[PDB]
């Protein structure tokens, strides 16, 4: 199958900055009528894609001047000049050469900023759910940066991995930072078996992991 | 002018059968053909399709042909995609796009905005809202939203007063029931001094709950 | 002196130029038709139908098929030099031959029929084959060695009812011969899913083009599959014919096609006589069963009418197009050389062009404008290690002419 491979899938950019993604494919994209239809696409969050660059090089109707395009054959490379904040979005390149026409995994242009760390924070279960007859202890990690970060629990000293629910969000519209949830749900009586429950992340900001932790004594 | 506006979201059991519409406004409808791409959640773009609105015959990839049928309507300037026997698999937005033919330009300039299509065997059910409360110069709030489908649900904090300091985490499965999270982070001096209350919002359900945020004991 | 394009040759120019770096020269000097070349181990093979009065509607006064030499012929220039000639008792039963190299003959595969062209009276051909041999060198008082005949009874065809020798020249693979051939097929035993036909951003194409145009007409008995014709020379006793079907990657009528080895590999070239115009060439993955890693070759097409002209890549339903071969002089850099007709909707205008996959690096028109030409056949080697090639072109006495084009090493003259 003809593949299209994206290099690199993030590429976080300060604003003002040159942006280069390059697109390349498993086989020449040169159709036998001479033309090449590789095609960049561009899409926002909560939006329909939007036409970039077609015919490798030929900029769609409206596309500003920053955004260029250039390769031939199997190498392919869309360049932005000077990134305004409305480009960030995600960037596909795409073949119609061969069929089945084939898209790339995409790259995520976002916003570079200062490396902040995680403010943690860990809480037991409701009284609700205990009588509801669950337990699920939550633990949040907010603003940090780079996204890159990883999470542990650990019950009275031992690791679990089993019961446990992560989520990331996107880069924050306001503060370009991300945010991190992890649910260990178990059953009342696991819960009410263990005493101490931690969460800890290691993060790049700090050499030591950053702990949170309770004990089911009140 | 140059419009396409594809059919409403839809909700489907396993087994059964939907038909996306996508209908299109602005040029003349027989001058070029549709494209039909798929897109899984959280992932990229896979083409599908592409239908001659002259002659009506699509040409289609390979993993799509037999339960996957591309029609059209000539006369209400449509096109129809058809998928029966619907499987996991196939819960995706998928989205029609003008494509010409090689008399012109073949790159996907304008776009529908999309069709999203849920498969599932769950059943409606409302969200069960639990507070999340500390068990600094700052403190952090949660509410916690288990066991509920479909998706979306809506959270605010004192109804939307709180918007900023606010992270809503997106959904993960449970079983085949979506969970989630969401913080709010407020000044000490402001609770528990005053009442911080999370409202959910279930619209599929048409359910709202709502949840203040007491402290614990000690 | 004369030997295969093999090994490693002298360096050609790989860059494009206008300049004049290819310089033809003309070797050779009632009508003369239905030509075949072939050239083999510095010999050759050649072969001529002369009619009287017209071309098509004319008396058929002489087949010729004959083999010789390709020998220096005195500056440096390799010409052919006959040394073997056969003319069958009737000109006009003899059809569509195809001549193999292997080492002491040619084998020359022709069909023989009473009711004209098997390609335009299929149904009514009744499949008669021959096989003519002929030494490259003969000997005196050596019996059957320098000319024999052999009336071919044993045809294995699979799924098709008949089965004819379509090219001018095959290979030899150790002991056996495989001929470049066609397959007529009953349209009702033809398995073709139109899901395959590439009718996309083709606003006015029909997914049933590509099966209505695998025959001469939409509505034909057969279709023509394209193929070889294998004589495996180690079973003496006798020898079937054994036809093997090309494989169906990006098919197209059955129609004129060649096999031939360069750099020690087989490459495969087949006429587009159909609405895929541009050219279909490349390297063999399997002789059998034949399958060809065609090129996708966006440069090089052929004249033809009004349904499908040179360049169209639109399923139409058509039977229109010339045989112009091309052949591989460098596998590194896959680059052919090949005479085609500079022309949308007429046969005329041969330039001998030496082009890559996307582009044309150096060519040669070997005519005036307004020339009228058919068929051209271009077979390339190697005189003291540089590559030559000889081209034989059909050119508006009707009769064809040969050309021998050095391929230069620098990009200037
Ligand atoms: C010109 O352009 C065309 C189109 O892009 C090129 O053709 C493609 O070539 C690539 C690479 O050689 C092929 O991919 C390989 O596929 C084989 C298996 O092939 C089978 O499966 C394919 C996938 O479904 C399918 O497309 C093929 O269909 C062809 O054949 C059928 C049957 O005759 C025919 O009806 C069709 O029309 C197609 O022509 C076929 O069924 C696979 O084995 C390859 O894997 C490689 O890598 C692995 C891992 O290292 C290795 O183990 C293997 O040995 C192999 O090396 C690879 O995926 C692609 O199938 C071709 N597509 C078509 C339509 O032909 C062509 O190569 C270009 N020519 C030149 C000169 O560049
Ligand atoms: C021999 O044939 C070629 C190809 O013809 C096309 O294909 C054949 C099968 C048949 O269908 C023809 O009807 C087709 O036109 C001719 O070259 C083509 O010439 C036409 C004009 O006659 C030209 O059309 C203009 O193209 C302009 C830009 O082209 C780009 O966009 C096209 C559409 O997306 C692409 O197809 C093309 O590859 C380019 O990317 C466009 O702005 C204009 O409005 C016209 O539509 C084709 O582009 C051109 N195609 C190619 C591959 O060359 C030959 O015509 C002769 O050469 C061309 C270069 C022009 O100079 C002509 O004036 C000239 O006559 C034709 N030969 C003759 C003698 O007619
Ligand atoms: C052509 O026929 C010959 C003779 O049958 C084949 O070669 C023989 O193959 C058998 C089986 O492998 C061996 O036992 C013999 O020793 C082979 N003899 C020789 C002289 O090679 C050969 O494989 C056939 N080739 C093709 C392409 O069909
Ligand atoms: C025509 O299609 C039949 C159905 O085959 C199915 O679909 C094709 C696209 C392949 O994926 C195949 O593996 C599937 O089973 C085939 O049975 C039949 O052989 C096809 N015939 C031709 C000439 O292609
Ligand atoms: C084909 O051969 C038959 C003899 O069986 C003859 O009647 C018919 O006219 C021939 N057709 C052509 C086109 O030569
Ligand atoms: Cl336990
Ligand atoms: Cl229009
Ligand atoms: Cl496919
Ligand atoms: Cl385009
Ligand atoms: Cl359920
Ligand atoms: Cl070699
Ligand atoms: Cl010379
Ligand atoms: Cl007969
Ligand atoms: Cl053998
Ligand atoms: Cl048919
Ligand atoms: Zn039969």
């Amino acid at each position: 199958d003809v593949l299209m491979i994206q290099t690199p899938l993030s590429l976080p950019v300060s604003l003002g900055d040159q942006a280069s993604i390059s697109c390349r494919s498993s086989q020449s994209l040169i159709h036998i009528n001479g033309n090449t239809y590789l095609e960049w696409y561009l899409q926002k969050p909560g939006q329909s894609p939007k036409l970039l660059i077609y015919k490798v090089s030929n900029r769609f109707s409206g596309v500003p001047d920053r955004f260029s395009g250039s390769g031939s054959g199997t190498d392919f490379t869309l360049k932005i000049s000077r990134v305004e904040a409305e480009d960030l979005g995600v960037y596909y390149c795409f073949q119609g050469s061969h069929v089945p026409f084939t898209f790339g995994a995409g790259t995520k242009l976002e916003l570079k900023r200062a490396d902040a760390a995680p403010t943690v924070s860990i809480f037991p279960p409701s009284s609700e759910q205990l009588t509801s007859g669950g337990a699920s202890v939550v633990c949040f990690l907010n603003n940090f940066y780079p996204k890159d970060i990883n999470v542990k629990w650990k019950i009275d000293g031992s690791e679990r991995q089993n019961g446990v629910l992560n989520s990331w969000t996107d880069q924050d519209s306001k503060d370009s930072t991300y945010s991190m949830s992890s649910t260990l749900t178990l059953t009342k009586d696991e819960y009410e078996r263990h005493n101490s429950y931690t969460c800890e992340a290691t993060h790049k900001t700090s050499t030591s992991p950053i702990v949170k932790s309770f004990n089911r004594n009140e | 002018q140059i419009q396409l506006v594809q059919s409403g979201p839809e909700l489907k059991k396993p087994g059964e059968t939907v038909k996306i519409s996508c209908t299109t406004s602005g040029y003349t409808f027989t001058n070029y053909g549709l494209n039909w791409v798929k897109q899984a959640p959280g992932k990229g773009f896979k083409w599908m399709a592409w239908i001659n609105t002259y002659t009506g015959e699509p040409t289609y990839a390979d993993d799509f042909k037999g339960r996957f049928a591309f029609s059209l309507e000539t006369s209400a300037s449509t096109t129809y995609l058809q998928i029966n026997n619907l499987k996991n698999e196939d819960m995706s937005t998928y989205f029609c796009a003008r494509s010409g033919y090689y008399d012109g330009l073949k790159a996907m300039d304008y776009w529908g905005q999309g069709t999203s299509v849920t498969v599932s065997s769950a059943k409606t059910t409302p969200p069960s809202v639990y507070p999340l409360a500390p068990g600094n110069s700052m403190v952090t709030l949660g509410c916690l939203v288990k066991g509920y489908f479909p998706e979306p649900v809506t959270v605010t904090w004192n109804s939307g007063s709180l918007s900023s300091g606010v992270h809503t985490f997106p959904a993960v499965l449970q079983s085949d029931l979506y969970t989630l999270s969401s913080s709010v982070t407020v000044p000490s001096s402001t609770w528990p001094s005053e009442t911080v209350t999370c409202n959910v919002a279930h619209p599929a359900s048409s359910t709202k709950v709502d949840k203040k945020i007491v402290p614990r004991d000690c | 002196g004369v030997s295969d394009l093999v090994g490693l040759p002298n360096q050609i120019c790989l860059q494009k130029t206008t300049s004049t770096i290819l310089k033809p020269r003309l070797i050779s000097y009632v009508c003369i038709t239905d030509p075949l070349l072939a050239v083999d181990n510095g010999f050759f093979a050649y072969s001529h139908l002369e009619k009287i009065g017209s071309c098509t509607r004319g008396i058929a006064k002489q087949r010729i098929i004959g083999v010789g030499e390709v020998l220096d012929r005195g500056d440096k220039v390799p010409s052919m030099f006959m040394t073997n000639v056969w003319t069958p008792p009737n000109p006009s039963t003899i059809h569509h031959c195809s001549s193999t190299y292997h080492e002491d003959f040619y084998y020359t595969l022709c069909a023989v029929s009473h009711v004209g062209d098997p390609i335009l009276n299929s149904t009514s051909w009744t499949e008669s084959l021959s096989l003519i041999r002929l030494a490259v060198r003969p000997k005196s008082d050596s019996g059957d060695y320098n000319q024999k005949y052999i009336a071919i009874t044993k045809v294995e065809r699979g799924k098709y009812d008949k089965v004819m020798p379509y090219g001018p020249s095959g290979i030899k693979q150790g002991d056996t011969l495989y001929f470049p051939a066609v397959g007529f097929l009953p349209r009702t035993e033809f398995q073709y899913n139109d899901s395959n036909c590439p009718i996309i951003h083709c606003k006015y194409s029909k997914a049933e083009n590509c099966r209505l145009s695998m025959g001469v007409n939409s509505k034909s008995h057969y279709i023509l599959r394209s193929g070889l014709l294998k004589y495996n020379l180690s079973l003496g006793g006798d020898i079937i014919l054994q036809f093997i079907e090309i494989a169906d990657n990006r098919l197209t009528i059955g129609s004129p096609s060649k096999i031939y080895n360069s750099l020690g590999q087989p490459v495969f070239y087949q006429a587009s006589y159909s609405w895929d115009t541009m050219i279909k060439l490349g390297d063999v993955d399997t002789v059998d069963p034949l399958r060809v890693q065609w090129r996708n070759n966006s440069v090089i097409s052929r004249p033809g009418q009004s349904q499908c002209p040179r360049f169209n890549v639109c399923p139409e339903v058509c039977w229109e197009g010339t045989y112009n071969d091309a052949f591989l002089i460098d596998r590194l850099n896959w680059v052919s050389a090949g005479v085609y007709l500079n022309s949308n909707q007429t046969a005329e205008n041969p330039v001998f062009a030496v082009f890559k996959d996307n582009e044309i690096l150096y060519q040669v028109p070997l005519a005036e404008d307004d020339t009228n030409a058919q068929k051209t056949i271009t077979d390339c080697f190697l005189l003291e290690n540089v590559i030559w090639c000889i081209s034989l072109v059909e050119i508006y006495v009707i009769r064809p002419k040969l050309f021998a084009v050095k391929i230069p090493a620098q990009c200037s003259e």
